[PDB]
């Protein structure tokens, strides 16, 4: 059940849910494991808030342990086309695509929560059949894994080389870490 | 005077809107010379020619019809359709604002005929009561005998021969003309989006306006038919509103540097000082009507301790003086 | 089905379910197994209540077995954020990532009912695969555990120490022993 | 959950959803696997755009691996029917018959997201039974894989034996190599 | 105060003023509510300031107050609360000194009168000096 939200306005009572009233306010989720549907949605938001006002800065939070690195790409597109800024907060947890979208956002708006996670890891995939198919899809795959490790050092600013050995395998970085790392900028602990 | 001669002399008090400067022109030469023959020889009957204005809040449509008025010794009034006025319950009928008009011409049904009565907030009235303000004000923008009672006896004069101008800051009108004639989404990647701070096509979309549109926008056929002159105003730039701050005669530098010759205290504003009043005003969207506070605010300080303040010759404001870094320089003498 | 509810007010007669009436008071509700989809709702609730007034008190009913670790994180953090002191209930049961959300409420503004019962536990996880892979996944729990340990600590007064001892296995706490703890503060019988 | 927006309009408030809301501005989505029930949609709305107005251009995003190749021949005769001109944009991928459907655009109106990858393979299919059957298959299948390479020739400019032999296996090209190999015409980087 | 302080010719015709009355008055000279120290001041500086109304009252009858500094700023801050401006410092007044006037005179050899914060707050009576 989602539940519904009244905004009071001159024109009169309005009917809205708990998400909708927070996407009038430039606001988006990321929510579940990344796919084609859900990624498809988000996409369709920010076009929206474009419209609406292309100056406003565009919220979104990230709260996934990741899904389909093909999905991922269309959001990353979007946050980088759209003239507005993307702020990301991570919310939770954000691994495999979750954190590549939490370091993608406006630099110098990019925040985590104190208790949030962020873990990073190399692509991952998988093709059967006959061996030179086998071969084809060996080079796409390594070439995703290029393209991802130059992104991650563009936003995060480390070197190439770090990026690679430190995605060779799973690495789990709390809030304070993912600061000096460079994934986020700083960590909301209280309103002030 | 020919529409040529009313051109010259408007242009001095209001700078810009040079299209609805020749339209509105055009439009007040042509009712008026058919006034003036009363006696209408041809049996031709002289139809009255009501005018309507659309451009952004603060474009100065307002102005237009109070300074084109001032060129004439007719009398002008104004009046507000965000109150419903109506004879009843809906709101407080304009007809009382008529007689206002006749009390100005000495209260002269005569020349009260010549009223250029103009009727401000018309878009705010669009049907969505707000239609039934518009059915109402049908009869009275054409001609009807029918008013208040005046009490000086009780008369009913026509509401024909005065002029009638409606015009209102339409709110979204440059978007349903956008869909109409401009092509191209407005959500998307391929979508021309308009930029807020920059890109101000919005005058010139609303140039290409057509009766379809003001339908669509709320206004009854038979409203849209009462008016057939139709004009646009575009909005002012900020560098318009720096012009704003000397082309006009009666310009704000100007009343303020004559306040002070009294004294013998000449202040003058250098074109750095404009720009930046300017660029401020934009800010705070009051347009040219909070050019006059804003500017009044800033030599306010030094004006109170003119009068006081001796050994005095002339001050000078510059531009760090409005951002409040400093004080007007004072040249001693 | 879900009752819908009528709420009379100037304006006229407006239309409103269990659920929704309870949300315009500050009351939210934390029901079923913790997860991203729930979590995320809750967060957003609470959002929204502080914008409408940042002062008035947002309660919280907790009444769940638990769930995932990292999806309750971010409700802890939403409410040692948001300004307003978010009052926590129990009610039935709290255990697992529930209990930790009992005791994370403002000070002094911790309830719980009488026959409510509150279970401790230390983190659950598991991971398969390679020698490598496995170490690193067993640092990251760990670490878990330690800053859910201190965090408890923080609240209930208790020494870090007691907390870690008692987390060990699964410990059961009736309400009267739950304010001894430190885990709630006085108990709601009646209402007086 | 799909998001409402409300558009302003001078006659009042009206409510939309999230694709609902684009689809007003010529708008149309095209993820998930490419089926009949999908595809129908599909055709549907640009019917109805075309209704509208039978100038402006109606866009059309295509992300997803592919599907159905029958289905999705329906969408394109669509497209080259209506007298609008269909802008095809490819976000996240555009695999199989996704791919076709990307170059299928009105020439000079093609472009895609600098992520975006586009995969083209031949025609997969297959059918059991007696032998004479077989034949029957196996031909109506062959007939489909020369059609499908000359259309591609069409608009990609390539000759038509290069398109058989790139056909033969999976062949994976990048946003850059998508405008070189004629499938698109340029690249969506940032909005000027 | 602020609200006040920013105002538009939209504001006053939506009122009620008709939109000619509003461009005949380009001078809007705004005032703003007296503040806590503007209200102490008018306490005691103004020749006929209510303190100094009261003290001649109770000269009549051969009796005369004084009104404490910590008292003085604790009236100003409840007229404050009401939002009554210079009117609500006679009212405050009035009533803290409600019980002196229906007793005093009744009593007999009082010399002088001495009000704190406390007496006005209501946490103890006010204190009087017989002689
Ligand atoms: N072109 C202009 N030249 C000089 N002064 C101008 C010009 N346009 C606007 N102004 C000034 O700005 C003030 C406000 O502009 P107006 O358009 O007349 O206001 P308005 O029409 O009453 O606004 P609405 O429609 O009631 S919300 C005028 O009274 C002038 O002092
Ligand atoms: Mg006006």
């Amino acid at each position: 059940l989602v539940p519904m939200v009244i905004e009071q306005t001159s024109r009169g009572e309005r009917s809205f849910d708990i998400y909708s009233r927070l996407l009038k306010e430039r606001v988006i989720f990321l929510t579940g494991q990344v796919e084609d549907h859900m990624a498809n949605l988000i996409v369709a938001q920010m076009l929206f808030l474009e419209a609406e006002n292309p100056e406003k800065d565009i919220y979104l939070y990230i709260n996934s342990p990741g899904g389909v690195i093909t999905a991922g790409m269309s959001i990353y597109d979007t946050m980088q086309f759209i003239k507005p800024d993307v702020s990301t907060i991570c919310m939770g947890q954000a691994a495999s695509m979750g954190a590549f979208l939490l370091t993608a956002g406006a630099k110098g708006k990019r925040f985590c929560l104190p208790n949030s996670r962020v873990m990073i890891h190399q692509p991952l995939g998988g093709y059967q059949g006959q061996a030179t198919d086998i071969e084809i899809h060996a080079r796409e795959i390594l070439k995703v894994k290029g393209r991802m490790n130059e992104l991650m050092a563009l936003h995060t600013g480390q070197s190439l080389e770090q990026i690679e050995r430190d995605t060779e395998r799973d690495r789990f970085l709390s809030a304070p870490e993912a600061v000096e790392y460079g994934l986020v900028d700083s960590i909301l602990t209280h309103r002030n | 005077p020919t529409p040529h001669e009313i051109r010259n002399h408007l242009d001095d008090y209001v700078i810009g809107q040079e299209q609805a400067k020749k339209v509105l022109a055009v439009a007040v030469y042509n009712h008026y010379k058919r006034l003036r023959n009363g006696d209408t020889s041809n049996g031709v009957e002289l139809g009255k020619s009501n005018i309507l204005l659309i451009g952004p809040t603060g474009s100065g449509k307002t102005l237009l019809a109070e300074t084109l008025a001032r060129l004439l010794d007719v009398p002008f009034t104004m009046a507000d359709a965000t109150t419903l006025t109506e004879a009843g319950y809906v709101g407080e009928d304009v007809e009382n604002i008529i007689q206002k008009l006749l009390q100005k011409c000495d209260y002269d049904v005569q020349k009260a005929q010549r009223g250029i009565v103009y009727i401000d907030e018309i878009d705010k009235i669009s049907r969505k009561s707000g239609e039934g303000v518009q059915q109402a004000l049908l009869k009275l923008i054409e001609g009807t005998v029918a008013a208040v009672p005046p009490q000086g006896e009780f008369l009913q004069v026509d509401t024909s021969k005065i002029l009638f101008i409606c015009g209102g800051a339409f709110a979204g009108l440059d978007k349903v003309i956008s869909h109409r004639v401009e092509t191209g989404s407005g959500i998307g990647f391929g979508a021309t989006v308009k930029a807020k701070s920059d890109k101000a096509s919005e005058g010139e979309l609303l140039a290409q306006v057509e009766p379809e549109d003001l339908i669509k926008f709320g206004l009854i056929p038979e409203f849209i038919g009462r008016l057939p002159v139709v004009a646009t105003l575009n909005e002012l730039s900020e560098e318009a509103l720096i012009q704003i701050l000397k082309e006009p005669k009666n310009a704000l530098t100007k009343q303020y540097q004559a306040l002070f010759n009294l004294e013998g205290v000449d202040l003058e504003f250098r074109d750095e000082a404009l720009d930046a009043i300017a660029k401020k005003a934009m800010a705070r969207k009051t347009g040219a009507r909070g050019l006059r506070s804003i500017v009044e605010a800033a030599l306010l300080d030094t004006m109170y301790d003119l009068p006081s303040m001796e050994d005095v010759e002339k001050v000078v404001i510059d531009e760090s003086v409005i951002d409040g870094q400093s004080e007007p320089l004072l040249i001693y003498g």
